[PDB]
């Protein structure tokens, strides 16, 4: 009701417009729901209808957080985002822990519903305007604009920095070791603690942050035993780039000495150092795939030689913060995943393979989606940024279904590939 | 009259300022009209005249056309229409009529000059002024400014589809069940009342509007039954489209073709069965619109073809979300495929087709997913759902198709049925060396300058073999060299090639190309029992490589 806070000014960065993405048509189901969260929003002055003389436009769609509940909208703020916020960061710029990525655990709080307290300012209000579409363009859209925070734009939690510290500052000083970081509007807080003891110090957390200011998280878990997630209690001390052991064939056939030449080849590239010649040498003959040809004294040395300087990494480890970071997925295999982040080719900040073998779920785009986001939670966590991805999957059969299996807060950016991977192949 | 609607501001770009488009002095003779029309319209309240604080001016046009015993104003605010804000995008989207219900009673009223009884807000008015001059030497420059929405300015569609979506808010609420589209300057309102008692709302609403001083000159609702909108052709049970006839003459130009086939395209909606592959594929040349086409008899052949279905005339029913959608689809010829979404055994509801125009050489496979797609889509835009579809391919096939694609996909809910061409993996190479068959170490190049090349190979049986080549480059040779290696093989064979382009090609399971080369490349293959391509990096020194390579300096040397 009627008594609020003041309007910290934002504004477009200098020689830009207001955006206009248009909206992606979608199910009824889903408009329906919108319909329904969109009307409360219209009921508790949250968002208000608007006229023609607005002509900008933000994307929503709906989805069902936490494991199947009801209904919660999202706004695809991306592009709005990128215009004011790009520029706001530089002001209103919440720094990033390094520490964090190096706590035993991560658990995520969505602080979402807290911004919707504060005002916005009433000019910048113009631009968060979102459309919902009615099926068959039979209706003009229910057209809207935001009041409060709006939940996707990254300037919310900016400006909801000031609360949010206070509110947090006497756990903070009881809970020194407590690391908190603040994205969008999840709170990644992590600890060394032991897992019990870390579950508890979280809900304390949850429990102060409800007094402080009915700011409300959400009961992950009671007393009964369920099947439902262990909650996104991370453990970042547990990463690496293990896996792309160059096949151990006692059994080495023409086949295989040319497999292994040829992985050694492009490897070559993320470690140049690594020298095949002599091996190229045990296979020059003309001979049937399926044949054995392990000799070569002077090679052994090079295959085990070179076997472990895998282990053993390179330079690419530059975090230039200039440069932004690109995440990479190839489809592998009965579940396999994987995916590498970097900023220039093979000079790739880390990498790593996600897994969930199609069973109970076998959806590809199901798989995929997911990864993307335990894909990003790591460079949120690591980085404190989102890393542009690299679809291997359709744009328009992505562009229908990522917005289902999808649980997130945020909205990465992304692009489809449609050039094979020869980087297929167990890694 | 004028509407007692509140007025929406608007505002002139950022940084703007309005026009001060001067106006060539037209012929004293119409410059009387433009009096005349302009005093009665000043009369009905549209216009004000104020010509001193307001030193914006626009161009007064006028003259008469379109069957009419009168002269007509013209005025268009192109400057002014530079100089103002953009309004929300009336309508980024006009509706399908395969996705409408089906109404018992229907009626379209004019809603008269619209713009007129609407007013524009009252400061943007300054911004509208016009100058009518008298004679070739005195006209005290008698100048007017808007109060309704002008003609012809930016904002007036815009801010018209608003004000009358206001306007008729209570009454829909008072009547909630009758359909009401508007859209251009036309209201469809439609509904399920008997003709008479259909007839007894629209007064009710008739009159409504014209509390708003929305005069809809409409006498009973007077609007014909077959409504002619957006090329299509509605009734309250059926809709399609009507006018479509593919002119048969000699002189067929570019242009005439270009036409012909965007004609076919939309006739297709409705119309099961519609092809346009030849036809489509000749247009493929530059901007030459003003010369010949000369259609071959392959094209002739669809023409006359679509010109025999196209003949006999197709209806489409309306969606009754009571009922769930159906998607059928099948291969109709080639890389031209077909589709029809049901709701019941035999109306048609929508018709469409995907065409393989995509990459280069596809799997058929891929391509029943790629339309499974544009379906799907398709769906969501139109009836909100999602169709269950009717495919012609068994579930192991596809199933066998998806587990090794590097992309991903998702199947909706689909059965599988029978019909003709059917989709299945036409050959398929093997996962690991086969033991016993000969492995062949394929190879060849050309030099580009000199565009000769030659194929050939050499078996590990001290088996060898070339072929000199004219006209071939790098890529043509690599592939070649695999085609000789399956002449010259047998049943099982061992390929291994040089090639990451051949390696590729071979491997995406491919077919009906318009590569004949591949074609044969791949009737091979199919015509095969155990085939495996391999993969050495070429020039890396592998004596397989060194040697296929060394037969080379027969061509020349480097
Ligand atoms: C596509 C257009 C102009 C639609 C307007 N339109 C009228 C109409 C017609 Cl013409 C045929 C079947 C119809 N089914 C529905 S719903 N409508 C309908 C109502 C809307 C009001």
């Amino acid at each position: 009701p009627i008594s609020p806070i003041e309007t910290v000014p934002v504004k477009l960065k200098p020689g830009m417009d207001g955006p206009k993405v248009k909206q992606w048509p979608l199910t009824e189901e889903k408009i329906k729901a919108l319909v329904e969260i969109c009307t409360e929003m219209e009921k508790e002055g949250k968002i208000s209808k608007i006229g023609p003389e607005n002509p900008y436009n933000t994307p929503v769609f709906a989805i069902k957080k936490k494991d199947s509940t009801k209904w919660r909208k999202l706004v695809d703020f991306r592009e709005l985002n990128k215009r004011t916020q790009d520029f706001w960061e530089v002001q209103l710029g919440i720094p990033h822990p390094a520490g964090l990525k190096k706590k035993k655990s991560v658990t995520v709080l969505d602080v979402g519903d807290a911004y919707f307290s504060v005002p916005l300012d009433e000019d910048f209000r113009k631009y968060t305007a979102f459309t919902i579409p009615s099926i068959n363009n039979e209706t003009p859209g229910i057209r809207y604009q935001y009041n409060v925070l709006p939940q996707g734009w990254k300037g919310s939690p900016a400006i909801f920095q000031s609360s949010m510290t206070k509110i947090l500052e006497p756990f903070k000083k009881q809970n020194p070791d407590i690391v908190i970081y603040q994205y969008m509007d999840d709170l990644y807080v992590g600890s060394d603690l032991e897992i019990g003891q870390h579950r508890t110090k979280i809900e304390e957390l949850r429990q102060h942050l409800l007094r402080w200011g009915l700011t409300t998280p959400d009961k992950k878990h009671q007393k009964e035993p369920p099947f439902l997630w262990m909650g996104y209690e991370l453990h970042p001390d547990k990463w690496t780039v293990q896996p792309i052991v160059l096949p151990e064939k006692d059994s080495w056939t023409v086949n295989d000495i040319q497999k292994l030449v040829g992985k050694l080849n492009w490897a070559s590239q993320i470690y140049p150092g690594i020298k095949v010649r002599q091996l190229s040498k045990l296979l020059r003959g003309t001979k049937a795939l399926t044949e054995v040809i392990p000799l070569t004294e002077e090679a052994e040395l090079e295959l085990a030689e070179n076997r472990e300087i895998l282990k053993e990494p390179v330079h690419g480890v530059y975090y230039d913060p200039s440069k932004d970071l690109i995440a990479e997925i190839q489809k592998q295999g009965q579940g396999q995943w994987t995916y590498q982040i970097y900023q220039e080719p093979f000079k790739n900040l880390k990498t790593g393979k996600y897994a969930r073998m199609r069973g109970a779920h076998t959806n590809d785009v199901k798989q995929l989606t997911e990864a993307v986001q335990k894909i990003t939670t790591e460079s949120i966590v690591i980085w404190g940024k989102t890393p542009k991805f690299k679809l291997p999957i359709q744009k328009e059969t992505w562009e229908t279904w990522w917005t289902e299996y999808w649980q997130a807060t945020w909205i990465p950016e992304w692009e489809f590939v449609n050039t094979p991977p020869l980087v297929k192949l167990w890694y | 009259p004028i509407s007692p609607i509140e007025t929406v501001p608007v505002k002139l770009k950022p940084g703007m300022d309005g026009p001060k488009v001067k106006q060539w002095p037209l012929t004293e003779e119409k410059i009387k009209a433009l009096v005349e029309i302009c005093t009665e319209m000043e009369k009905e309240g549209k216009i004000s005249k104020i010509g001193p604080e307001n030193p914006y001016n626009t161009p007064v046009f006028a003259i008469k056309k379109k069957d009419s015993t009168k002269w007509r104003k013209l005025v268009d605010f192109r400057e002014l229409n530079k100089r103002t804000q953009d309004f929300w995008e009336v309508q980024l989207g006009i509706p399908h009529p395969a996705g409408l219900k089906k109404k018992k009673s229907v009626t379209v009223l004019d809603v008269g000059d619209a713009y007129f009884s609407v007013p524009l807000d009252e400061d943007f008015r300054k911004y509208t002024a016009f100058t009518i001059p008298s004679i070739n030497n005195e006209t005290p420059g008698i100048r007017y400014q808007y109060n309704v929405l002008p003609q012809g300015w930016k904002g007036s569609p815009a801010i018209f589809q608003s004000s009358m979506t206001k306007i008729l808010e209570p009454f829909k609420k008072q009547n909630p069940d009758i359909v009401i589209y508007q859209y251009m300057d036309d209201l469809y309102v439609g509904s399920d009342l008997e003709i008479g008692q259909h007839r007894t709302k629209i007064e009710e609403l008739r009159q409504h509007l014209l509390r708003w001083g929305l005069t809809t000159p409409d006498k009973k609702h007077q609007k014909e039954p077959p409504f002619l909108w957006m090329g299509y052709e509605l009734h309250p049970d059926k809709w399609t489209v009507q006018p479509i006839v593919l002119p048969e003459k000699d002189s067929w130009t570019v242009n005439d073709i270009q036409k012909l086939v965007g004609k076919l395209n939309w006739a297709s909606q409705i119309y099961p069965g519609i092809k346009v592959r030849q036809l489509s594929k000749l247009l493929r040349g530059t901007k030459a619109l003003t010369e010949v086409i000369p259609l071959t008899e392959e094209a002739e052949l669809e023409l006359a073809e679509n010109r025999e279905i196209l003949k006999e005339p197709v209806h489409g029913v309306y969606y009754d979300p009571s009922k769930d959608l159906i998607a059928e689809i099948q291969k109709q010829g080639q890389g031209q495929w077909t589709y029809q979404i049901y709701q019941e055994p035999f109306k048609n509801l929508k018709t469409g087709k995907y065409a393989r125009m995509r990459g280069a050489h596809t799997n058929d496979v891929k391509q029943l997913t790629e339309a499974v797609q544009k379906i799907t889509t398709e769906s969501i835009v139109i009836w909100g759902k999602t169709p269950k579809f009717k495919l012609p391919i068994q579930k192991e096939t596809w199933e066998t198709w998806w587990t090794e694609y590097w992309q991903a996909t998702w199947i909706p809910e689909w059965e599988f049925v029978n019909t003709p061409p059917l989709v299945k993996l036409w050959y398929q190479l093997e996962k690991e060396p086969i033991v016993g068959a000969e492995t062949f170490y394929v190879d060849g190049a050309a030099n580009r300058e000199t565009k000769l090349g030659k194929a050939g190979y050499v078996t590990n049986k001290g088996r060898q073999k070339v072929v000199p080549l004219t006209n071939t480059t790098n890529q043509k040779t690599e592939l070649q060299a695999i085609y000789l290696a399956l002449q010259d093989s047998g049943l099982e064979v061992n390929i291994v090639t040089d090639s990451q382009y051949a390696l590729g090609i071979i491997q995406a399971q491919p077919d009906k190309s318009e590569s004949e080369l591949v074609n044969q490349i791949i009737e091979q293959l199919i015509k095969k029992e155990k085939v495996y391509l391999a993969w050495v990096p070429a020039h890396k020194g592998i004596g397989g490589n060194e040697q296929v390579d060394k037969l080379v300096s027969a061509g020349i040397r480097k």
